[PDB]
RNA sequence: UGGAUUCAACGCCGGGAACCUCACCGGGGGCGACGGCAGGAUGAAGGCCAGGCUGAAGGUCUUGCCGGACACGCCGAGAGGA
RNA sequence: CCCCGAAACCCCCGGGCUACACGCGCGCUACAAUGGGCGGGACAAUGGGAUCCGACCCCGAAAGGGGAAGGGAAUCCCCUAAA
């Protein structure tokens, strides 16, 4: 095993993990995971934004989630935990994966965005973008972007700073794209105070 | 129905059958270089996930 | 299904085999016959009768 | 009179396979050396057998990766072309070649105009 | 005395430098004698794939990068040391290889 | 290795099926066979000290000479019904013909104090 | 086998295909979850000894074989579909 | 969405995608001396390595073969490049 090779392997593995509780527990507003190999066993700490939701009935969710992943994902001793996400209104994908719930649900697109973006510019971000994408308004399809604030889209502040979130709303006809950018009250470089 | 059940899921060791994206399961452009097995397309997907970055 | 296989016959307060046996298998093996060998039922391995 | 190198038919037959395989080339050397498959041993025996018993039966069969021998001679072999069995009457001079030199897959081309 | 060496490797400098840090100051707490932190060459894997699934269009290509930073310290091995740099945090991005000349 | 015209004297629903029921915590205590073959085989040996079968088999196989041989050993067979309850009451989910018990359990105070019931029918 | 046909198709689909890959062709063999239907395990759902067919095959079969056990022979309704 | 659905699903053998009277694109080698051959002499970097790189020794005309140090990678090897 070469250390390159470990590194690799960490990543895979915890990406394909959290595929499978994206898959899983997209009621819960998953944002995501951590993974820390203590001595006594490999403890995982699922940040998400209905505990609720991810502990079933008394537990149950996690008692089977665990077994799943001792077996199916190389794993010494599962210890999960949960955790809330701190501001989830400015977390991006627990945001795309609400509104594409909302589509589901059946609400209309409009409503349902402008709904996200008051929230999200309500609960303190300096900007919001969302696009839905798909056949919105009949059977030839269509793009839409609702915007509010003030958002950057092109360079490393971009690529570091803005939240970038993506959720499919698999309607009855067919999928809705959901991409969802939020900018949150940190600053950039050509401020200069 | 006293008979042998022949799908024959082969071992291939070496070739394109051999090998198989973990993600999603096509045989072809797969990533092999420091341990990695996957597609193009799923690697071009999650790179940033597993750390790689595009500074160049 | 063949689904009627009973091949004992009651000697009268005793049932004697139909079946032959394999020496080179355990007991409780049955045997087939094909016109010059036998057969066995649990793995199914080379054998005649000579 | 056929003479493969230097040895008669006779000696061919008498001769072991590694002997032969010293006589024959490289390639079908190596693939002696390495050893039949099993489909090529039943394929053998069904020879052996018609050789002497019958086979009750012509030989069939769809591998063209058997290199011809001396006991594989007087014989008539049908090999797949990927469509049909094609037969294949073997004489001494294909000594040490593969039957699927002999099955051809792609018919020759007669062209028609561009167009 | 024999020495022992610490082979350590991240993705990141500043966990790397905190753990570099952590045994300078535990080994000048104490007074055994450190070898610095010495850096390596540090590894960049690349991968070029193209960025297009069509096979249509102009071919681009995207040159993912992943970097591996890497340092080796030298300190003696005493059991003191060797108890207190176990017990060290070792953050979740980092190797960490302690072997031992002797 | 019953049949609908072979079918001798009186069984009470409860007492067959019951003793059936018992039974079934011995099946996990040892052997019990099934079948007309294997009963054959039990009743024949002598390890067997009575069987329950049912009226299911197709054809007639052992009924020419089974009236005149099942007091070689004093050994009764109790009817159970069909296929249906047989299989139930097994604990398997397919059925046999027969039920032929070997070493049974739950304690021969109950499961040969019905053995004594049949003393009271026949045998 | 296909896709792509000016720029922006044609050493492109990371497409350097012996099998696989494959989607084409010739041949061969498996597959109905859930229910119900024909039934039923009676010794078999399933595997299976030597051979005939077979390219080769317990695939099949006269001839026989038992380790202990349900159902495409029929419907819906499906799994999967490069 | 439509269709196949016991076949348009799955697996195996063999063939094919590698066929060629022709047209086109991109390229390799050349049509030589601003060179060809032979023998000698020099000078790199990037990257990669576990059933993987393989120095070193021996065998062989070559391709290659046997054994094999070290090397999970600034330690060893690929690796004394060609013009
Ligand atoms: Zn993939």
């Amino acid at each position: 095993m070469a250390i390159e090779r470990y590194f690799i392997e960490e990543g895979v593995r915890e990406m394909l993990i959290d595929e499978y509780l994206e898959k899983e527990l997209r009621r819960a507003g998953y944002s995501g995971i951590d993974i820390k190999k203590t001595p006594l066993g490999t403890k995982v700490v699922i940040f998400a934004a209905s505990p609720g939701y991810v502990i079933g009935r008394g537990g149950r969710r996690i008692r089977e989630l665990t077994r799943i992943l001792e077996r199916q994902f190389g794993l010494e001793n599962p210890q999960i935990e949960v955790e809330e996400i701190k501001n989830p209104y400015l977390n991006a994908k627990v945001q795309a994966i609400r509104l594409a719930r909302a589509l589901e649900r059946g609400i209309h697109f409009r409503r349902a965005a402008y709904s996200a973006i008051r929230a999200i510019m309500r609960n303190g971000a300096r900007g919001v973008e969302i696009r839905l994408s798909g056949k919105l308004t009949g059977e030839r399809a269509k793009s839409v972007r609702f915007y509010q604030g003030y958002l950057a889209k092109v360079g490393n502040p971009a690529e570091t700073l803005v939240s970038r979130g993506y959720a499919q709303a698999k309607l009855k006809l067919g999928v809705i794209g959901v991409k969802v950018s939020i900018m949150p009250p940190d600053a950039k470089l050509p401020d200069e105070i | 129905m006293a008979k042998a059940d022949y799908n024959k899921r082969k071992p291939r060791k070496f070739g394109k059958g051999a090998r198989r994206c973990v993600r999603c399961g096509q045989y072809g452009p797969v990533i092999r270089v420091h341990g990695l097995m996957l597609c193009r397309h799923c690697f071009r997907e999650i790179a940033p996930k597993l750390g790689f970055k595009k500074y160049e | 299904m063949g689904q009627k296989w009973k091949l004992y016959e009651v000697k009268g307060g005793k049932v004697r085999r139909k079946n032959k046996f394999c020496p080179r298998c355990g007991p409780g093996v049955f045997m087939a016959e094909h016109k010059d060998r036998w057969s066995c039922g649990r793995c199914g391995y080379t054998e005649w009768k000579r | 009179e056929f003479k493969y190198r230097g040895y008669t038919f006779e000696e061919l037959l008498n001769m072991s396979l590694e002997d032969f395989a010293k006589l024959l080339p490289s390639r079908q050397r190596r693939s002696l050396k390495r050893g039949l498959s099993p489909e090529q041993k039943k394929l053998l025996r069904k020879i052996r057998l018609a050789r002497k018993g019958k086979y009750k039966k012509p030989i069939r069969t769809h591998s063209r990766d058997m290199v011809i021998l001396p006991e594989m001679v007087g014989i008539t072999i049908h090999v797949y072309n990927g469509k049909e069995f094609v037969p294949v009457e073997i004489k001494e001079e294909m000594i040490g070649h593969y039957l699927g030199e002999f099955a051809l897959t792609r018919k020759v081309v007669q062209h028609g105009s561009p167009g | 005395m024999q020495k022992a060496r610490i082979k350590l490797a991240s993705t990141d400098i500043k966990a790397l430098n905190e753990v570099t840090d952590q045994i300078r100051q535990i080994a000048e707490r104490t007074g055994v004698r450190m070898s610095g932190p010495i850096p390596l060459p540090t590894k960049r894997i690349r991968i070029t794939t193209r960025k297009s699934p069509d096979g249509e269009g102009t071919a681009t290509f995207d040159k993912f990068e992943l970097r591996v930073h890497k340092r080796l310290v030298d300190i003696e091995a005493d059991e003191r040391a060797m108890r207190q740099i176990m017990r060290i945090r070792v953050p979740e991005d980092v190797t960490i290889e302690i072997e031992l000349i002797s | 290795m019953a049949k609908p015209s072979y079918v001798k004297f009186e069984v009470p629903a409860e007492l067959a099926e019951k003793a059936l029921e018992a039974v079934e915590l011995a099946r996990d205590t040892g052997r019990i066979r099934k079948g007309t073959n294997e009963t054959t085989k039990a009743v024949e040996r002598g390890q067997a000290k009575l069987v329950v079968i049912a009226e299911d088999v197709d054809p007639e196989e052992i009924v020419a000479h089974l009236p005149p041989l099942c007091e070689e050993k004093e050994i009764p067979y109790i009817y159970v019904p069909s296929k249906k309850e047989l299989g139930a009451a097994a604990g398997i989910e397919v059925p046999a013909a027969s039920v032929a018990i070997l070493e049974p359990g739950k304690g021969r105070e109950l499961v040969e104090d019905i053995a004594a019931k049949v003393r009271e029918l026949m045998k």
